[PDB]
């Protein structure tokens, strides 16, 4: 049915394989210690065109730790589109331009069904609270990719198209060259039955690495949280510079947060920077603005995330919202090796600031909140009437004071 | 005791010297950023201007340009207090301006006794003057030009008067409100010397001429040099400002509100009448005792006062505006103690209300806009209006035993 499909299976001890079912037309897997299932459908399409589309969705209160065959999506739903000449109006939401692409944001999950080229349907389980995705749409082939989590046994049979799986454990690695290790296999074409796997091994130099396990290396902080401009203060100074590493914190604000440009050297403001609109002047153009802003090492270093003034409404009450920024520091390597892997690719992104042979390594995502009132739009008549009645009172009075008569 | 003159300046320079030594110590050691906004403002656009780039690149900056090619040397030398020390300068030239003046109006108009050290130091015996100097706010050099050109007025200088004059205009446009009583005093200050109209008139025309040449030729250089922007927004900000931010000033909530509505009011659209209709009521009064400096002095305080209090906008830095006017009215004043004491602790207590209630809606999110923000900028406009009344009573006093000692 013009399908292929490839499924990973990230386990964590070697003696997990075992408990592995390999049955004639199947393979049945119950979990051992929470291990990763990466989905991988591609499909061919004509589709002319010659601009690349991401479509990525992370849920911004999921706890799960990456691994290393995942990449570290941007929080939220993101739709990235490098064409200068088609219109993003998907869903109502204004794109925000980049000299790269036009990109769509928001903090709540979004049909994609309605987005995918060429009306396919596929029996998909859509699992948003669970599950982590990215479609990548090029010239001639999209690409599905399902990032999960195994809380029960499960049972992988051939599904549409070419069918292939694969498990593998991560064997000995100095967070660099990793290697896993484990078995392959395949379906045949002309039945249901599975093949005869075989012992494989990957080698491959990531581009992404974590290092979120522990030693609270940089940590975060957050002072004046019921203020209007909460300000995120982030701790470097027990880490020295290195050579080509450079500290970067990027965040996605909505329209009523705006970060100061100027604050500090080498900020990069996409979108709504403006220090003076209010909310309900600027809501309009664009959905919000991407910032990536540098961090000088060995220093405490503060940023600022500015509210607007909202609309005044009936029943004047506040309007909560968060965002998530990441921190990353982010390092250039020679142009010789290989960065690439088969599980993941480089793509639009918060990646397209920097060059292609860049790693990053991803330290701290705290999240923030802010708390914006607005009063109530029913005393615009009683502040007309007093306002005005009192600077009456007050010209005439003065009035009266010049007219006295001298000696 | 007596304070020196000599000493009095010593001290002041002391003063100042260690306050630039705390400020600089301060923001080098400490993490508190001292240095106020403006200045940062102040030193990106001069850094936009020496790397050969228009100034109004960067974000709120609406000064003129001549701030920043003054600021040059922040960059042509690589220092960062350079503003600090020019505006600290520009402090003590505008002290000595003040005390040059008390000193020559003494030996022209009868005064009541010698009190030229304590008004010489109202203003330069001032930490909150210091404050404001040391902190890279450039109002003391507007403050500074204001007095040389009234300098040049005192002293027959009528030339050098007009091009100042025209300057100041030119850097901020709110002197153009002392056009129509200096002017008067010109001609009045010709009809007790020379008993001939022709020249009176040809010296007020000269004068007149002379500022608008200047004005003019400024004017079309800059918008020559750097673009439509600079006209942009040094002047029709003014005209399509919608400030909202919390200050001050009466109007504020109702210009909120105004903002907030897509369709002004019909009585909403008069926010500028009564400001002009008080300004020209307060300017007629010079008419009383035309060829007087002293009452110049004073209906130009009132006209300060009076413009700052009806402003759409007013914050903690509007009050120098008059501050520097306050020497001359306090020489001869009439006002008992407790009035004047009554005057300053009604002044203290609804400015700390407003605050207390700004620093509530700011730090604390809470909804205090219309019941709060409201009734607090009505008091403090009652208050001031009050205080701006028991001064024209003060001055209407005053005008009587100003008289000359011509033989
Ligand atoms: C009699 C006579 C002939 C009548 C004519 C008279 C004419 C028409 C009235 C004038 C009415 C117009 C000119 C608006 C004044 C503009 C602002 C008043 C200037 C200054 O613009 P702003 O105040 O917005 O700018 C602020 O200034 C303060 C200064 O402390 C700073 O702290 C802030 O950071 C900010 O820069
Ligand atoms: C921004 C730059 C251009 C400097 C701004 C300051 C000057 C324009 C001011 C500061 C000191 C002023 C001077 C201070 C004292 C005098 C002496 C004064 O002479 C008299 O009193 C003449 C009558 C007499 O004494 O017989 C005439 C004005 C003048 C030159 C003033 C003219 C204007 C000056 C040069
Ligand atoms: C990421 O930031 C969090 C902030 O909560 C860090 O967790 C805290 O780290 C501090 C040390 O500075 C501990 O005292 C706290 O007990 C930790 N937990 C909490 C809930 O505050 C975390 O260590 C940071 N991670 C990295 C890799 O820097
Ligand atoms: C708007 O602000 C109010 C005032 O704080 C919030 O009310 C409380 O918010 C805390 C947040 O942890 C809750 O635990 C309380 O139960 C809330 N008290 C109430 C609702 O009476 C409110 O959450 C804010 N956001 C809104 C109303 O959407
Ligand atoms: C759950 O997953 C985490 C990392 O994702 C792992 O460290 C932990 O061991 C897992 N739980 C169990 C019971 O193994």
């Amino acid at each position: 049915e013009s399908v292929r499909h490839r499924i990973a299976l990230l386990f964590a001890n070697e003696a997990d394989i075992q408990d592995v079912e390999t049955v004639e037309d199947g393979v049945i897997v119950f979990p051992n210690s929470n291990i990763t299932i990466q989905d991988r459908w591609t499909y061919a399409i004509d589709y002319e065109l010659d601009s690349i589309r991401r479509i990525s969705w992370r849920n911004p209160s999921s706890t799960r730790q990456f691994s290393v065959i995942e990449s570290r999506l941007a929080p939220g739903f993101n739709i990235y589109s490098n064409d200068k000449e088609a219109r993003l109006n998907l869903f109502g939401i204004q794109p925000v331009y980049s000299p790269m692409y036009k990109s769509l944001h928001s903090e709540t999950w979004k049909s994609i069904n309605e987005i995918l080229p060429g009306g396919k349907n596929l029996n998909i389980p859509w699992n948003p609270e669970l599950c982590d995705y990215d479609i990548l749409i090029t010239a001639n082939t999209v690409q599905v990719f399902s990032y999960c989590s195994l809380v029960e046994k499960k049972k992988f049979v051939k599904d549409a198209g070419k069918v292939e799986i694969g498990l593998f454990h991560v064997d000995t690695e100095d967070e660099e060259d990793i290697n896993l290790s484990g078995l392959r296999c395949t379906w045949e074409d002309t039945s249901n039955n599975i093949g005869k796997c075989e012992k494989t091994t990957l080698f491959y130099k990531p581009f992404h690495l974590y290092v979120d396990d522990s030693s609270d290396i940089a940590p975060i902080t957050i002072e004046n949280t019921n203020g209007l401009h909460p300000k995120m203060k982030i701790d470097l100074s027990g880490i020295r510079k290195d050579k080509d590493c450079r500290h970067f914190v990027f965040s996605q604000l909505p329209s009523e947060i705006f970060v100061d440009k100027f604050q500090s050297p080498g900020s990069i403001v996409f979108g709504l920077d403006d220090l003076e609109l209010p909310d309900y002047k600027v809501n309009s153009l664009s959905w919000g603005s991407e910032s990536i802003v540098t961090l000088k090492e060995g220093q405490i270093n503060e940023i600022t995330y500015f509210s607007r003034y909202l609309e005044p409404k009936e029943r004047a009450s506040n309007k909560t919202v968060g965002f998530e920024p990441i921190l990353f520091k982010a390092c250039q390597v020679g142009k010789e090796e290989d960065l690439s892997n088969p599980f993941y690719s480089r793509s639009l992104g918060y990646e397209a600031y920097f060059s292609e042979n860049t790693k990053f390594y991803h330290i701290n995502s705290t999240s923030v909140h802010v708390n914006i009132p607005y009063p109530n739009k029913n005393d615009i008549g009683n502040i007309e009437y007093t306002t005005f009645g009192i600077v009456v009172l007050a010209i005439c009075y003065l009035i009266y004071k010049l007219l006295r008569p001298s000696r | 005791f007596k304070l020196g003159t000599i000493g009095l300046l010593s001290l002041a320079v002391l003063l100042r010297i260690a306050f630039f030594l705390f400020g600089v110590y301060q923001d080098e050691h400490f993490t508190v950023k001292y240095t106020d906004i403006d200045y940062q403002v102040f030193n990106d656009a001069a850094w936009f201007v020496a790397h050969r780039k228009s100034p109004y690149n960067r974000d709120t900056y609406r000064y003129t340009p001549l701030l920043s090619w003054l600021l040059l040397p922040n960059h042509m030398i690589p220092w960062f207090h350079f503003g600090k020390l020019i505006f600290v300068l520009c402090d003590l030239a505008t002290g000595v301006l003040i005390l040059q003046m008390l000193k020559k109006l003494k030996s022209k108009y009868r005064y009541g006794t010698d009190r030229m050290t304590i008004m010489a130091a109202i203003w330069l015996l001032n930490p909150m003057v210091i404050t404001i100097s040391t902190r890279g706010n450039a109002e003391s050099v507007l403050c500074f030009l204001i007095l040389s050109f009234l300098y040049c007025f005192l002293c027959e200088q009528y030339l050098l008067g007009g091009l100042l004059f025209g300057l100041s205009i030119h850097f901020k446009i709110y002197p153009i409100i002392y056009a129509l009583p200096i002017a008067i005093y010109v001609a009045a200050a010709h009809y007790n010397k020379t008993q001939s109209v022709f020249k009176s008139s040809f010296k007020l025309f000269l004068v007149g001429f002379s500022t608008l040449i200047v004005l003019i030729l400024l004017t079309v250089f800059m918008y020559m040099l750097y673009g439509d922007k600079f006209i942009d927004q040094t002047y029709l900000y003014h005209i399509y400002r919608t400030d909202h931010r919390h200050n001050f000033s009466v109007w504020n909530m109702l210009l909120y509100f105004n903002s907030a509505l897509p369709k002004t009011s019909e009585l909403s659209k008069f926010v500028f009448l009564p400001q002009m209709i008080i300004v020209l009521a307060i300017s007629l009064t010079q008419l009383r005792r035309p060829s007087s400096f002293p009452l110049l002095c004073n209906v130009l305080f009132l006209e300060t006062f009076a413009f700052v209090t009806f402003n759409k906008v007013c914050t903690s830095q509007y009050f120098i505006w008059y501050l520097i006017f306050l020497p001359f009215v306090l020489y001869n004043t009439r006002i008992s103690m407790r009035r004047g004491i009554v005057m300053l602790v009604v002044w203290v207590a609804t400015q700390a209300l407003w605050l207390r209630q700004g620093y509530l809606l700011e730090f604390e999110g809470q909804n205090v806009f219309y019941p709060g923000l409201f009734c607090a900028s009505v008091g403090f406009f009652v208050s001031n209006a009050w205080i701006l009344g028991q001064f024209i009573e003060d001055t209407i006093i005053q005008n009587d035993y100003v008289y000359r000692i011509e033989p």
